[PDB]
């Protein structure tokens, strides 16, 4: 009853995997990128029985790593032919094994090249300890592995030959070719990119933190006030399971961000893509329903099936910045709306059917039909997104621009003066440090309504809904009980980004406000 | 119905029903083969 | 080992000697309906026998398929005596081990786990064969006149011979069919359940075997538990595998149950006679058809008579009546319009929830198309075909194109769905009933326009519809006051007939009851029809037509299904007029109101 | 121009039916009183079978 | 198989690139004889099928003559010997049946 | 020695689980059936059967289980709802008793007057369309004209009208009287077409017609209703 497993980390240096080098093969070394696909955790074979089907003789001590089939010796020399053996499948040694893939970091890939891959393997307790599409580091050995499917390249391959001098008269000559893969073999995994509380408490004692975050929630971003909120908030859940049936509910919050061209709307998901941990950014043209949602592979290298990290898979517990939203296909925003009408997401090829989990949320940037915001329309006929999909947004933040020249002046002060060398025209008043780590206390808050709170709240969506009656004037759109549904899991952002755990309407109030903000004039 | 067959009463007589979807092809199999060996110059037959 | 005989005969003696709760010996109930049923398993509980010796437990967690060797025999003992000659109709008795404690996430099973008991959770897909295989195995010979002799077969692996009874010979040895006996076998999926799976990671999946008759005891896409035993599976065909010598594993299960069929049974029938003649349990049961919301009755009157149906009938082997009852359902898009029949999904019984194109299981046709495995070919039907006796729920009706409409108006003209494809042609009966949802062009009800004006769709499918069920917004201070309450409830909280038995009393009409009208003085009908319809011409602009009078009599008989009355009674008519006119009036346009009081003189 | 057929379609009826027969009348109080009672004497009693 | 009717002996002869004495050979190309093969496969006639079911068709082995008399799509009456030729399964091992073909003369 | 050897004809079949009736969840199962001598091609795909067989058990070269074979029948007889929807198979051969009544029916000088009276038990009036419909179904002067240009003998009739009064409904019983009827309408239906359709068969690449109600309804009547959506 030992096994053991062994590790050194902290190494001096990093290498980027564009520059593994043969010169290096069984060698220790320190590696880093994105992990693409896990698999199934299996058994490898280690230390296994072999018995003789000529006698019930066994041998234990192994050949393991490959030619793990034939031990040399009988313990009786004698048998009608020696070399020969059998397998026992009880009485063996057996450890958890693992295949992970890996991917450069897009950080450092060549000018042209592609994100190269490789394929790096994991045993023992190190296994489970990989998490896909994020930033791993690893160290461990430059293992090098058979490939076959080099037949067909340019330059000689060894083969190997058994050799015929010094015995006599006695692929029948012995021959084999020995081409090769390059994998890797980790030892060690981290998931690379006290005095807190006492910073912690300090922020949440204090009156101003929350309109402090709304103007550092994305602090080079000029005016725009709403979106910051809506962003702060969409960092912050809603109690998904709140129901008593035993069916789940919607507690995530969707945002689309609206306006002309020019507006710095795209910066926001660049900011958010490089600050909240779980999130993912896609072009939105450049995409098929097959990459957000997961793809399979379909029970290739003699294992079974394996899953595809698809990009909205991924992004569980967070945002996925869609960018240029419309440009996507009928195809692939069904594909989000089936996985919005249900948190669940359901695949289906070659029989094998999966239920994948799944729950996010969505930060989407989209475009007028022309580019330019027809103030006098509705934003069904101008945003032309059907309107099931234009369902299930909380918010819709709308910008139009015009020359206000107390605005333009500072304005193109603050584009110039951010062109001097890292300078603080964008210093908020306090920085990620802090911001990421309070939201996670703020996340593990979970916080709840109040009795006053509900019975306020039912005449402000009264409050709103009249704002209908007579109209058509300062209102743009139709709202319905999912506006209700909105201000709820609203609720609990604000309540979270205070960090109140039994809320009072005059926060809420807030919401409501935000909710007022967002709609639009028409003309009479 | 199908869904009730078992691998109890394998080889019984079975009554079942359904859709016959496809039809194939009317391959041709031997009940009589007459058969001469191609150095002994010597004939059997066989029935089935 | 010899020591097994000690095993046996201490749970031998555990079996026969086990009482708990009253003194009873509780396993003699086990076995006898174990026997009278003719069934093949036991069950057995891990904390009895673990709170008599928990060695037998360890060594079962241990090593259970050695000790299994044990169980069978001594219940099959203890069987034999309790039942002479038991052992000439059922070869032997597996055990269902049970309430076994150590469950794991099917994540975490790993390299000390297999050949080891364990309990574990998942979702079953993807059940592939119900196919036999070897558990008696017997050879012909051909070098001489006679077999082989009884082999049992090891699940995992197969069996060779070289002695022969009459001779020792090389010649071939080939099973003989005409004995070798068959235990069922069958893979199964399982997959861990989305809703218990830490951020971000993928659900592991496993290959799982049910046996021994538990072939066929669940259906996809539930939630499932067993018992079994976790191993590598080397079977052959793995030297293939390049690198590492890494080995597949799987689970064999012992015991499966479904609860992590439904039917009408004497005890239980009757109280739904008694519940049937007590005070007008119609409004009692159109509360009961919608737990989720206070709503509002004129949907849910509808939905309920398309779930009670009507009779059909026959003129002497033709002009066939349609039992169904249809439904329509529509409304501005803020209305609650899937989630109602959402409930119907659950409460109906052959009842599918079709959507059109992709995300749907079933696409709302009947096809001859691919299936992957050996590239098999069989029909898929539409869902009016795999709900030919129920319900088939469509979501946002509008939305679809050509042939995924002219199937469903195919299906509500006439029943029967046509297929002439891949060199098959077939009449599929569907003889399914609708409940449509679907959405205004542009939301807003627009309601100074007919709902034929309002919605994309024509009158001629949408006259199929006996039945249209329309909502409005409500300003008032009555919505506001209620339903904010009711959504708030359903937050702040994290009469009616209780819904199994609702649901069985459906169930337990349908199969039973076809109330005929009488014409003693039923001709009343074509008097009302004959003032209604001919009013509805001068002032209105859409016609009352026959095709509604129809619906009358077989909306009317649902409530007398619902009743559970021998024959339509004269006011079931009074039920079914006011919901056939609430229909039509509120499809008009707001110059109807004419007709709200015109229709008054009945209401 | 409209969705599916167009006036051409004018001949194909007229042209190609050997007979067309145009049935239509309008609510005759004794007509739907006559058509309904015998269509009652249908759905049950069976008097028609 | 394709040059008499009856089932005579096969002869697997092979092909010489040696002399008897031992000696090299040379091949004579065109002083050896040669004849064409073809074999066309006919299907049931559209218009006589009960239609509806599926088309079957079996295949036609032309000698050197009519090989330049058929092309796909035409109607065409073949006269000939339906032959049941090889010995699929019963020798070699193993399930499918004997190569059925006509001889079309 | 082939040419003094003796044949037999066998088919390989499948049936599956008709698909009114299965598991909401998953596809239908089915089993490779096979049957020989005349019991071959007394079956058409898509008519609806009850087998007697031999369940039995064969062994297949996979590519399943570890240890396992695959299940069929050996049909030994075979038996069917008379016949599965319309098929061009039709009997003339009727009975001397047959021809003894039907001659006695034509000599009822009332014969048209009850056959009006026949053909629609339910429908009021429509004296005027049914009359015709009587006329449809026996075809009529099939001329083939020495030139080859024949004239159709059969009739062609429209009902047109606002919904209701039987426009729809007079098709449903002449698809139950007249011998081989189709029921389609306009744009065909779900996986049938009106007319003929010609496709590649997906194995041997072989174009065939496929189908449609004129090509089905060769010999008798085609009923189509929603006539404005060809
Ligand atoms: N308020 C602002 N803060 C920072 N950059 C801005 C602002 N307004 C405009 N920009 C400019 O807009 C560019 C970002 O592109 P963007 O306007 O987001 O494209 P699109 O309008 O297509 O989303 C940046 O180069 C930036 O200089
Ligand atoms: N009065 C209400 N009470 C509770 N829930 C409601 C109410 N009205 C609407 N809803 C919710 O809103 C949803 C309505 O969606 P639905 O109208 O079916 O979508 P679509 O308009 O796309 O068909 C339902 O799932 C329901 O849960
Ligand atoms: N002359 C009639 N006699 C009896 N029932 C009729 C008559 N005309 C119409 N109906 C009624 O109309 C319904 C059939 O509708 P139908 O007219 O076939 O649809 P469509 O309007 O599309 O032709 C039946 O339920 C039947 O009761
Ligand atoms: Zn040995
Ligand atoms: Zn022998």
């Amino acid at each position: 009853e030992r096994v053991f497993q062994i590790s050194f980390f902290n190494l001096p240096t990093v290498h980027r995997i564009r520059d593994i080098r043969s010169e290096k093969i069984g060698s220790l070394l320190s590696i880093s990128g994105t992990v693409t696909r896990t698999s199934e955790v299996r058994p490898e074979l280690y230390k296994a029985s072999f018995t003789c089907d000529m006698c019930r003789a066994i041998v234990d001590n192994v050949e393991q790593s490959f030619k793990y089939t034939e031990p040399t010796f009988c313990p009786n020399p004698s048998c009608e032919n020696r070399a020969f053996w059998t397998l026992n499948v009880t009485r063996s040694r057996f450890l958890d094994w693992q295949k992970v893939r890996i991917q450069e970091n897009a950080n450092e890939i060549p000018t042209g090249s592609m994100p190269r891959t490789l394929d790096v393997i994991l045993r023992g307790d190190s296994v489970e300890r990989a998490k896909p599409g994020d930033r791993c580091k690893f160290t461990g050995v430059e293992i090098v592995v058979p490939d076959v499917t080099q037949l067909g390249l340019p330059g000689v391959k060894p083969s190997s030959t058994l050799d015929t001098r010094g015995i006599s008269k006695t692929r029948s000559l012995g021959v084999r070719d020995l081409t090769y893969k390059i994998s890797f073999l980790a030892c060690h995994v981290i998931s690379i990119g006290s005095d807190e509380i006492n910073e912690l408490k300090e922020m949440v004692k204090d009156e101003h933190i929350y309109d402090k975050l709304v103007r550092s929630i994305a602090p080079a971003v000029f005016g725009h006030e709403a979106v910051k909120k809506g962003i702060l908030l969409q960092m912050l859940g809603g109690v998904h399971k709140s129901t008593v049936e035993g069916i789940k509910l919607r507690g995530d919050i969707n945002i689309c961000v609206v306006g002309d061209p020019s507006t710095s709307k795209s910066q926001f998901l660049k900011y958010v893509v490089g600050f909240a941990p779980r999130s993912v950014y896609t072009s939105g043209k450049a995409s098929s329903a097959a990459g957000l949602t997961a793809a399979v592979v379909r029970d290739e290298e003699g294992g079974d099936y394996t899953i595809e990290a698809g990009a909205l898979m991924l992004a569980d517990n967070g945002i996925c910045c869609i960018d240029e939203f419309d440009k996507m296909d009928i195809s692939d925003q069904v594909a989000i709306h089936e996985a919005m009408e249900q948190q669940t997401i359901s695949i289906a090829k070659a029989g094998i059917h999966a239920t994948l989990n799944a729950r996010t949320s969505i930060l989407a940037a989209a475009n007028p039909v022309g580019g330019r915001y027809n103030r006098k329309l509705s934003l069904r006929g101008n945003l032309n997104m059907t309107a099931p999909i234009m369902s299930r947004f909380d918010l819709f933040f709308v910008i139009l621009d015009d020359c206000n020249e107390k605005i333009d002046t500072e304005l193109a002060s603050h584009i110039v003066d951010l062109h001097m060398k890292r300078d603080e025209a964008i210093e908020p008043p306090f920085s990620a440090e802090q911001l990421r780590r309070y939201i996670k206390y703020a996340r593990t808050f979970k916080p709840i309504l109040t009795k006053e709170a509900r019975s306020y709240l039912v005449e402000k969506y009264k409050e709103l809904r009249k704002d209908d009656a007579q109209g058509f004037s300062r209102s743009s759109y139709r709202i319905t009980v999912r506006q209700l549904e909105s201000m709820i899991r609203l609720s609990e952002a604000i309540a979270r980004a205070n960090c109140v755990d039994e809320i009072t309407p005059s926060f809420i109030a807030e919401a409501y406000d935000l909710l007022r903000q967002s709609i639009i004039r028409v003309d009479v | 119905p199908l869904r009730d067959l078992d691998s109890e009463h394998v080889s019984k007589i079975v009554r079942l029903s359904g859709i016959i979807i496809s039809t194939s092809v009317l391959s041709s199999r031997a009940t009589y083969l007459s058969i001469m060996c191609r150095n002994c110059r010597h004939t059997t037959s066989i029935t089935i | 080992p010899n020591v097994s005989r000690t095993i046996a005969r201490e749970l031998k003696s555990f079996l026969l000697e086990y009482t708990d709760e009253t003194g009873r010996s509780v396993y003699g109930a086990r076995i006898r309906t174990l026997g009278e049923m003719n069934s093949e398993s036991l069950e057995v509980n891990y904390r009895h026998l673990a709170e008599s010796k928990a060695i037998l437990a360890l060594f079962l967690a241990k090593c259970p398929e050695e000790m299994l060797k044990i169980f069978d025999l001594v219940a099959m003992e203890a069987t034999e005596l309790h039942y002479p000659d038991y052992a000439r109709i059922h070869s032997e008795i597996h055990v269902r081990i049970s309430d076994f404690p150590t469950i794991y996430s099917l994540r975490e099973l790993r390299e000390s786990n297999l050949s080891s008991l364990v309990r574990v959770t998942g979702v079953v897909t993807r059940r592939t064969g119900v196919f036999p295989q070897l558990k008696y195995v017997k050879f012909n010979c051909l070098k001489c006149g006679s077999i082989l002799g009884p082999f049992f077969q090891d699940s995992n692996e197969e069996i060779r011979i070289s002695f022969c009874t009459n001779c020792k010979s090389k010649g071939p040895f080939r099973v003989n069919g005409e004995k070798t006996v068959y235990r069922n076998y069958q893979r199964v999926t399982l997959q861990e359940a989305p809703g218990t799976v830490p951020p971000g990671r993928l659900p592991r999946h496993r290959e799982v075997i049910l046996l021994a008759d538990l072939v066929d005891v669940s259906k996809p896409g539930e939630e499932v538990e067993v018992t079994g035993i976790y191993k590598n599976n080397y079977d052959g065909n793995l030297n293939a595998k390049n690198g590492f010598p890494v080995f597949a594993t799987i689970i064999e299960a012992n015991s499966i149950k479904r609860r992590e069929v439904f039917s009408w049974t004497e005890e239980e029938e009757r109280e739904f006679r008694k519940i049937s003649r007590d005070r007008g349990i119609i409004d009692k049961i159109i509360s009961s058809m919608a737990p989720s919301i206070y709503g509002h009755r004129d949907i849910k009157t509808a939905v309920a008579c398309s779930l009670f149906g009507g009779v059909p009938k026959n003129v002497n082997g033709k002009h066939s009546i349609r039992g169904d009852i249809n439904v329509l359902l529509l409304g501005d898009p803020g209305t609650a319009k899937s989630q109602i029949l959402k409930y119907v999904e659950k409460t109906a019984h052959r009842a599918v929830f079709a959507t059109g194109q992709g995300a749907s299981a079933v696409g709302l046709t009947a096809s001859v198309r691919k299936d992957p495995i050996t590239k098999e070919w069989t029909l898929e039907g539409g869902a009016l075909v795999l709900a030919d006796k129920g319900v088939c729920l469509i979501d946002e009706f509008d939305k679809m194109n050509d042939q995924d409409r002219t199937s469903i108006h195919e299906a509500m003209e006439q029943q029967s769905i046509s297929i002439s494809k891949a060199g098959i042609v077939t009449t599929l009966q569907a003889r399914c009933s609708i409940i449509a949802a679907a959405n205004p062009n542009g939301g807003r009800y627009n309601s100074t326009l007919p709902l034929a004006q309002n919605v994309s769709l024509t009158e001629p499918i949408l006259s199929r519809f006996d039945i249209l069920c329309v909502v409005r917004d409500l300003v008032d201070e009555e919505a506001d006051e209620r339903l904010a309450t009711f959504v708030v409830d359903s937050h702040v909280r994290s009469s009616p007939i209780p819904q199994e038995l609702l649901m069985k009393y459906i169930h337990y009409a349908r199969t039973k009851i076809y109330p005929k009208l009488h014409q003693m003085d039923m001709d009343k009908v074509s008097r009302v029809y004959a003032d209604l319809r001919r009013e509805s011409i001068s002032t209105g602009s859409f016609p009352i037509t026959v095709r509604h009078l129809e619906s009358i009599l077989r909306i009317a008989e649902s409530f007398a299904k619902m009743r559970l009355s021998e024959f339509v009674s004269s006011y079931d008519l009074d039920r079914a007029i006011k919901v056939v006119v609430d229909s039509f009036v509120d499809a008009q346009k707001v110059s109807v109101r004419r007709q709200l009081r015109r229709s008054f003189a009945i209401y | 121009k409209s969705p599916g057929d167009n006036i051409d379609f004018q001949t194909t009826i007229l042209s190609r039916f050997d007979m067309i027969f145009i049935v239509k009348d309008d609510h005759n109080e004794e007509r739907d009183i006559s058509i309904a009672n015998h269509v009652i004497n249908i759905h049950t009693g069976n008097a028609n079978a | 198989a394709t040059t008499t009717l009856t089932t005579r002996i096969p002869t697997p002869a092979i092909y010489p690139t040696e002399d008897t004495e031992g000696n090299k050979l040379t091949t004579e190309y065109g002083y050896s004889t040669f004849i064409d093969h073809q074999r066309i496969t006919v299907q049931e006639m559209p218009e006589m099928a009960p239609a509806g079911q599926l088309p079957r068709s079996i295949d036609v082995i032309l000698d050197d003559d009519l090989v330049d008399k058929t092309k796909p799509g035409d109607r065409v009456n073949v006269v000939g010997v339906f032959k049941s030729l090889g010995a699929g399964g019963m020798n070699q091992s193993n399930l499918i049946g004997f190569k059925t073909l006509i001889l079309g003369n | 020695i082939h040419e003094s050897s003796k044949f037999i004809d066998q088919q390989f079949l499948k049936l599956q689980e008709i698909p009114e009736l299965v598991p909401v969840g998953e596809m239908p199962r089915n089993l490779t059936m096979t049957c020989d001598r005349y019991l071959t091609n007394k079956v058409i795909p898509g008519t609806r059967v009850t087998i007697v067989g031999i369940y039995s058990i064969y062994n297949s070269k996979n590519g399943s289980g570890v240890a396992i074979r695959t299940p069929y029948i050996k049909i030994l007889g075979i038996q069917s709802d008379v016949e599965t929807s319309s098929i061009w198979n039709s009997v003339t051969m009727f009975t001397e008793e047959e021809e003894e009544e039907f001659l006695q029916l034509s000599r009822n000088p009332k014969l048209y007057e009850i056959l009006t009276n026949s053909i629609a038990p339910s429908i009021f009036g429509n004296e005027d369309i049914k009359k015709a419909i009587v006329c449809l179904l026996m075809g009529g002067s099939k001329k083939i004209l020495p030139d080859g240009m024949r004239l159709r003998g059969d009739i062609n009739v429209l009902l047109l009208g606002d919904p209701g009064t039987a426009k729809s409904q007079l098709l449903k019983f002449v698809e139950k009287v007249s011998p081989i009827a189709v029921y389609t309408s306009g744009k065909g239906s779900s996986a049938a077409g009106l007319t003929a359709s010609v496709q590649r068969d997906p194995m041997t690449r072989e174009f065939y017609l496929e189908g449609g109600a004129m090509v089905l309804a060769d010999g008798g009547v085609v009923c189509i209703d929603e006539f404005d959506k060809m």
